[PDB]
């Protein structure tokens, strides 16, 4: 059934699951036409399939191509999210393929359970989980390749950098949901905290920055405090 | 017209034949129902006064045999069965028919209510979905489950109503995923109707029967078949224009006999919504429409 708090370890075990988050597969800008009416451009978008064990993410880069021609574009987002989740299933070797996949959004149930009929023993599930996801789109180098692409195409990374050598997969996955909380309600602060001192760097093959155990704990914290001051910010208190 | 004798009536019980029904007491000196139209299948039902548990009951056409009502006190209830010896049971019933001791079939000139409910329904096609070979007559009850049913548990006393499941590989063309769930077309009219019915005639036929099934003896399963068909038609977009105009028919009649006190737990709220508001056949089943606004505005 669906995961939540009371689940949550189970995200850590040793059964193979996939967390599929399709919010950034169809991204438009809105604009006005020269008649003064308004139209959507589509820009490249994502479909963000992550390993939360392992932290291997198979970013499958949607490019604007695929929407051409067609109607119905936000409900046709879910079913080519769909598609593309369950070709990358069958590229796998059977021992590769995960025992359960996790949508962060319920609209991609159905979608996903038709075209996985093939494989009965994969559970599919929703979450009461309210992941920070759609701010994958937040860090540059994800970014970076999605606006670049020319071509449909799949790219992998390990959205841990090398965390998991010092850390559990509990405790990274905690960090990177704090890292992307914070991205997503202050996109900018979030990026200023993360590069303000200059010698700390990115290596070439990470996506984060190369932080000692010791500056992790500030950083954490400084994350946390942008996330409670927005609250705060947005309510006033 | 033809007749259905009862051997005696030692418990109390409320009778059914078809849409009509009347109160037999203990050892009320009851022997039969008259006037049965010929032409059409018929339903023989029962609740008894002790136990409204288990409505139970009869399907037959008597054009197969001649079929007459008993009561069994070791298996507590009224059993149907047919008597081979034509000239007996003449005998039998012309001597009930003297005695006056039978109920006549209280059909009004005007009305086509039950022609309007059976028109598809054969019993030929009754005596596969319940399995019973040595009888003539089905038996079905409150309790009874369906073969889709016993998929999610005794084989020989199950509806083997045709399985519909909108997220099945029957249902779904590989590479037509979004296709074939969005639009359930090559479903209903590819699978469905020229694989498995072979007509549509069959189709309403099992649509038939699932509803007086659900709406006589409160069989859920029924019920679940009933709004499972009704829905595959509605979800598909190309649908022969003479199936839409009946099925508006069908469905017409069949809210009107619905009793207005069971429309809760008989009418599915979600499928019917879709179907009349949002499916591709919204706006082709305009009488169905019509008389759901009037009776069960609710509902909706
Ligand atoms: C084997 C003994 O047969 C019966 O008792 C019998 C048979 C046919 C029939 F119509 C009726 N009846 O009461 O309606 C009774």
């Amino acid at each position: 059934g669906a995961m939540n708090s009371s689940n949550y370890a189970e995200l850590f075990n040793n059964d193979i699951k996939l967390f599929v988050d399709d919010t950034n597969v169809y991204r438009v800008t809105v604009h006005k036409t020269f008649e003064g009416n308004v139209a959507t451009k589509a820009i490249n978008g994502c479909i963000f399939t992550l390993n939360p064990k392992t932290g291997h993410l198979f970013l499958k880069i949607i490019h604007t191509s695929v929407w051409a021609g067609q109607k119905r574009l936000s409900q046709l987002a879910k079913w080519k999210t769909a598609e593309e989740v369950s070709a990358l299933v069958r590229s796998l070797p059977k021992e590769e393929q995960p025992k359960q996949i996790i949508v962060t959004r319920k609209a991609m149930l159905d979608p996903l359970e038709v075209h996985m009929l093939d494989f009965p023993n994969i559970a599919i599930r929703p979450t009461e989980l309210r992941l920070p996801f759609s701010a994958a789109m937040s860090i540059d180098k994800l970014s970076d390749v999605v606006m670049k692409a020319t071509e449909p195409q799949m790219v992998l990374f390990n959205i841990y950098d090398d965390w998991l050598d010092r850390i559990s997969s509990y405790t990274a996955f905690s960090r990177l949901t704090l890292l992307l909380r914070a991205l997503k309600t202050n996109e900018e602060s979030a990026k200023m905290i993360l590069l303000s001192d200059p010698t700390i760097t990115i290596k070439s093959y990470h996506l984060w920055p190369s932080f000692t155990d010791e500056q992790w704990i500030t950083i954490e914290s400084q994350m946390r405090d942008l996330i409670l001051t927005e609250y705060g910010r947005k309510y006033n208190v | 017209m033809n007749t259905v004798p009862f051997t005696s009536a030692p418990i109390e019980v409320t009778i059914g034949i078809d849409q009509y029904s009347f109160n037999v007491k203990e050892n009320q000196p009851f022997h039969g129902i008259k006037d049965i139209p010929i032409g059409h299948v018929h339903v023989i039902h029962f609740q008894h006064a002790d136990n409204s548990s288990m409505r139970y009951g009869y399907w037959f056409d008597c054009r197969m045999g001649n079929f007459y009502i008993q009561y069994d006190p070791k298996d507590g209830l009224y059993k149907m069965m047919e008597e081979r010896d034509g000239a007996k049971f003449e005998n039998i019933v012309h001597n009930f028919k003297e005695r006056q001791m039978m109920v006549s079939y209280p059909k009004i000139d005007e009305d086509d209510t039950w022609y309007n409910l059976t028109e598809f329904v054969q019993m030929d096609k009754i005596r596969k979905i319940v399995r019973k070979d040595e009888n003539q007559f089905s038996y079905v009850d409150s309790s009874m489950t369906t073969v889709q049913e016993n998929e999610l548990s005794d084989p020989a006393h199950s509806l083997n109503y045709t399985v519909i499941n909108f997220k099945s590989r029957e249902a779904i063309r590989p590479g037509h995923e979004m296709e074939d769930f969005l639009d359930k077309s090559y479903y209903l009219n590819t699978v469905m109707l020229q694989g498995i019915f072979k007509n549509s005639s069959n189709y309403f036929g099992e649509l038939q029967f699932a509803f007086l099934n659900a709406m006589f003896f409160g069989n859920y399963g029924s019920s679940l078949q009933w709004h499972a068909m009704i829905e595959l038609i509605c979800s598909s977009a190309t649908v022969p224009k003479h199936m839409l105009d009946k099925l508006d028919e069908i469905l017409y009649y069949q809210i009107k006999t619905l009793p207005e006190q069971y429309s809760d737990i008989l009418l599915n709220e979600r499928v019917w919504n879709i179907c009349l508001y949002s499916s591709f056949q919204k706006n082709s089943l305009h009488n169905t429409e019509k008389i759901m606004e009037n009776k069960y505005p609710e509902l909706l």
